[PDB]
């Protein structure tokens, strides 16, 4: 038999565990016990960049990265993580199968040992705050926690905040003490991880779209026998429309229960927003060497 | 910028049992964008690998050849790699090269390369 | 340092697209971050029309044109791509390396600021179309997409199809919606735009043969430094070397390949066609004021 | 070669979520093709039913159709066994019998000797019981005029319930309920309220009896005469209206209830293992006329 | 039992500008389950369409060579199918067949033939 | 943690009257922990319990409708679990589902289960 | 009118489901609806040992086996079956022909109330692993499924394979969790099966040739009518001789669709495979008490 290994940043009771669960059940159940799949959440073997690089070398089975996060070794890759450049899920997903993705994806197979096997929804990141968010003005001298990574670093720069850099392990408590002022996530991971506890507001400011890729290790994937991997893939896309769905509902569900949770919830107006990334998205295209974002915005 | 230019210094004449530190000092695109590793090759033979540094320094890579003898280190505001080499001997003589990639690697060749040091370790 | 910009009309994944970042890599090694090269594909600056008045304004630094596409700017030089003049490309660098090739040159570089580093194998056009084209017979009441050359749509009048000139970023849809029955090219072109998705019939007629010359702005040229001319003129001699390779190999491979697409492949008589540009020699020599038709056929 | 004018048919009507998909079917496909495939709509019957139709697709003279899985058993007799009376549980389940090599035997029987070309096949559905009168249980289904469509599985529910069955087509359901000639009648969620039979009938018992796919059908001689461009398009876009179309039923499904009852529409939970009784004898029938078991097979995917 | 029988009757020498009746007895499988078909054969040759009739009777299918002169008809209660034949003339002169499919069909050979029944038509 | 799998045999054509033994066979994870049931199902209905067996053998639940007439058994050694039918009547006819559970439940479905065995009475 | 009941273990789609299929069509058609064949594929009834002890009972109308399964009731019977002393099927239905097969054939129908109707070929079994077998070697360590049949076993345990009796809708399942190394059967039937898609190597070992009677129960049999008789007799006829066509057909093409899916193709000496069922045979003569095995082989 073979049994596959996977991390994660996500914690136990997340919609990104409880698929890989779900996964790690059907991969045993549709190969009768041959494919067992070991899951590490809660960042236990490292952020998603230490477990991307355990993959390359071979050391790491299984992982979660969104398709922007290839930026990381694949410079073009990272404009679809630009803020507001995808409108929507379906549009990253369009971005994903077009044939800019299919070189980013063939790149990142050849070069860094990453068979992308499917992507799913995540959500879209909104942020949250101690202090209320009506405008972009509202951001100025704000303590703004962000992942490490530098569109959201952008987001919050380019929106007048304050980054902070910060591992997600660490942002519960940094919100509960009023170390930062403000993160920002996608909604189901509000809700999963209770940042709404430490949060009295939530600004719907829709700014990053985050896809989910499930990335295999090429060196692992390549010993697996062909009924392994058509079980594998199979698998894969079943769990993947359940966690696009789900990610989906919570979405459309949380803003009122945040409400229900005396969370002040603002609109604000985008348009200053995406104003202040243009300057951005030039400098990105001057950078690549050659103009991408004009292209990824009108797929 | 999208590349990374890199020069090495450091190639000196030394002695067996001998330390030498080399260093590498990077340009053009963002330092800690990439791993930095350290590579040797004498004539007519493959590079070998040395050593390796994560971007931030927290992970580190060495050949068994070379364990417990040589160092790796980075500094990402000089924007700089250093190879200390303690213990050596006349079969670390060999051009050294400095080399970038965005992720540590072993089935390629990294993507970016200065021209090398050469270190000379006489008997 | 010094950015240049350089357009083409070919999409990503093409020989001269793959060439061009070849180029730009080398640029940027072999100067040590010096020169680098922007790309601008897919002809979104304007065809190579557009292009080469960009380059004679200095607005634009590089770009891809044949020696007979210089014909816009110095007639004679359209005798050069008449069709079956040439036989192959040797036939054609001769005549680009002959004297009367160097007039032509040093017309380019007075007149009109372009300077014709050197120029690569870019394949010989065949026909594509949704009928079988067993011989020159079978061409009429062909719509049969031609660019935006003469000599191209001479070859099509003369073979007797109807020419529809369209640009190159439309033909496959053209094709797609049987809005055009043919279409022509090289077989390198052919696969990478793969107009044989299109396309049910591939006629081997060997009518023109492609040179790509790498143009660069005089008022760019003059403005860098000895070293920097050096690098670039070794920079592009090298990967024209490659790049001609690479279109005599898939120019060898190709007909196999389409094969094993379902493609039908007919080798028609070319006799025929050769026949039907007589009267075009004729008229050239004529209109130019000086025969010369006779001159490269015997070069 | 050239523009294509595709004819498609239906029964359901404007304003039901068959013709909304078909519509947006419609709406997909000139619009991917820059205008060379066009799709034509003939709602509301006025082509014929659904039998009829399908006979307009053998012949060459509609294009495109919709029909249930079960319903192919007019012509391949063994297919009916999907829409015996609740063989298949729910909508995965008639996939699985649909993608099955047994499916894949008849959906190739339909090819070869009838010209159906199955693309796709949606959830339309799983059929409830309007009435004028409270049905608790199936005792209530005794004496009881249940309008059925003419389709033998569809009267085999009523028969073995205990009604009496009537059969005609659907344009005349909402009259004759207006008009009482029949005390019921049997149709889906989204059915029920875009044919606003609720209207006029006071009860719906949720009996779950029979569970409706629904393919779209393309004329195998018309689909042999489209480019394979024109054929991926097409394939890329009844797939992508039919995930639309599948999830637009389930979201029904799931409030149109709270709906009815706000309509004053009494619905009753009767206990349906009594009408499970009933159909194992008519399952044992299946197997026995066809000459090879069949029934527990199917449920067994 | 799945399989239909077909029996024909009729056949007969008759004049031209004559009229004749041909029926066709079914038995086996349900009868309203099937499109009634006729077809007639001369020697060498395939066989000519002639027509059908739906399920109910409310759809009829003729060849041009016999339409305004033939009508089939169908009788659901006892299992049969008939062709009236009008103002025949000798083309008509063949073996007519009665068939039986699901479904009316252009494309193949329906699915279940009768025994054949002979029809003369004298000039 | 490690899961159960069950592969069924037995199933046959029998005779009313008739006595049949179904077997199950189980692999993944230990034998000896799990509550060991058999279910039934017919085309149309649902799920029907049949008999289940505790870890040691020493409790055995069984269904009324089978009371007197069917024995459940298992064999921890050869990690098998058995369901001996007799005095078996047309109204037996079913697939017989092996199923494994921690412990015997009634409000949901055994975790694991085979893939079924057909038993087939006669009349 | 009559119903009969045919069972098989074979599945749709298998050349021997295919022929009972067209039997059940003939029957119906050459009777005009008097003899209709319900058909129970599968395994559904049980195994051959059981549907023939079915038939021994009245409770089974028609079934398959092949001459060598009579060995259960008939043990000299068994003797064709012995692994390679049926050279091929015209020296097995030499056997089935000889006056020691009619003597098989009269206690067949006299003792177990079995009418062989007709014998028709179903091929010769081969061998294959998830493991190369080159040699008879490469089989020690294999854990090589076999029916439960004892001349299968025997060819199993005497190549050096471990043995595994498993019945015929396992197997797939079987192979694909690596429970099993190998089977072995005829090519028709691993294409029907799939198994080739769950194992990557076939070893054409020729080791056992496969008839398949078409055995009715005789108390059916006597119930018949003559014309009944001779119309099922001819059918069985019809069906058989094509059956046998099929059969041979696909053995010639069917390694080349093998190889075409990727399957290693191993021709192993089989000289030592036939050396090691030497003592066998003098085992079977001495538990006979007669001498048979060379009597056969000799036929
Ligand atoms: C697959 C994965 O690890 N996603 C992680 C993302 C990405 O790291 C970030 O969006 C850059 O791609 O950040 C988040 C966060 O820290 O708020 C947690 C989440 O687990
Ligand atoms: C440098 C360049 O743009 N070459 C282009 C040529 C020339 O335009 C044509 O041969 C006239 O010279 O045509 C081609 C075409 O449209 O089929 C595409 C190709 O990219
Ligand atoms: C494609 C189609 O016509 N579906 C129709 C179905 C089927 O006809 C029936 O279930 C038998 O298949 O019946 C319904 C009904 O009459 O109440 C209306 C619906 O439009
Ligand atoms: C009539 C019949 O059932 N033949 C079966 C044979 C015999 O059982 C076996 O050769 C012993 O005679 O085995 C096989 C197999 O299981 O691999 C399947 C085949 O269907």
């Amino acid at each position: 038999a073979t049994t596959l290994k996977m991390g994660m940043q996500a914690s136990v009771g997340s919609v990104e565990y409880n698929s890989a669960k779900m996964l790690a059940d059907t991969l045993e159940e549709m190969s009768q016990g041959e494919i067992k799949l070991a899951l590490y959440p809660s960042a236990q073997l490292g952020d998603d960049r230490a477990m991307l690089q355990q993959l390359t070398l071979g050391d790491l089975d299984i992982t979660y990265a969104e398709f922007g996060r290839m930026g990381l070794a694949i410079p073009r890759a990272e404009a679809v993580m630009l803020p507001y450049v995808a409108k929507d899920f379906d549009h990253l997903r369009r971005m994903f199968e077009s044939d800019f993705g299919q070189g980013v994806r063939d790149e990142m197979l050849q070069k860094f040992n990453w068979r992308a096997l499917d992507t799913w929804y995540n959500g879209t990141r909104e942020t949250t705050s101690n202090r209320p968010l009506n405008s972009i003005e509202d951001f100025k001298g704000l303590k703004l926690r962000v992942p490490n990574a530098k569109q959201n670093l952008n987001y919050a720069k380019l929106s007048g905040a304050s980054p902070t850099p910060m591992s997600f392990s660490e942002v519960y408590l940094a919100l509960q003490t009023n170390a930062v002022d403000g993160q920002e996530n996608p909604l189901p991971t509000i809700k999963t991880m209770k940042f709404y506890e430490v949060q009295k507001n939530l600004a719907m400011t829709h700014h990053i779209v985050n896809d989910q890729m499930v990335i295999i290790s090429e060196s692992t994937w390549q010993k697996l026998s062909d009924t392994d991997k058509d079980i594998i893939q199979k698998a894969v896309q079943k769990v993947g429309d359940a966690h696009t769905q789900t990610v989906k509902t919570q979405e459309a569900e949380l803003v009122s229960f945040f409400k229900s949770e005396g969370i002040n919830v603002t609109y604000p107006d985008l348009e200053p927003f995406r104003e202040a990334m243009q300057p951005l998205y030039k400098e990105f295209d001057s950078n690549i060497g050659q103009p991408i974002v004009s292209k990824l915005a009108a797929m | 910028g999208s590349q990374v230019q890199l020069v090495e210094s450091g190639g000196r004449l030394v002695q067996t049992g001998g330390s030498l530190r080399l260093s590498c000092a990077a340009s053009g695109d963002t330092f800690s964008n990439y791993v930095m590793g350290w590579f040797r090759q004498a004539p007519g033979k493959e590079r070998e690998f040395v050593a390796a540094i994560s971007w931030t320094g927290a992970n580190s890579y060495y050949a068994d050849s070379v364990a417990g003898r040589f160092t790796i280190s980075r500094d990402n505001a000089k924007n700089t790699v250093a190879l200390q080499m303690n213990s050596l001997k006349p079969e670390d003589t060999a051009i050294y090269y400095c080399a970038a990639d965005h992720f540590h690697v072993t089935h390629r060749k990294y993507d970016y390369w200065g021209q090398g040091t050469q270190v000379t370790v006489s008997s």
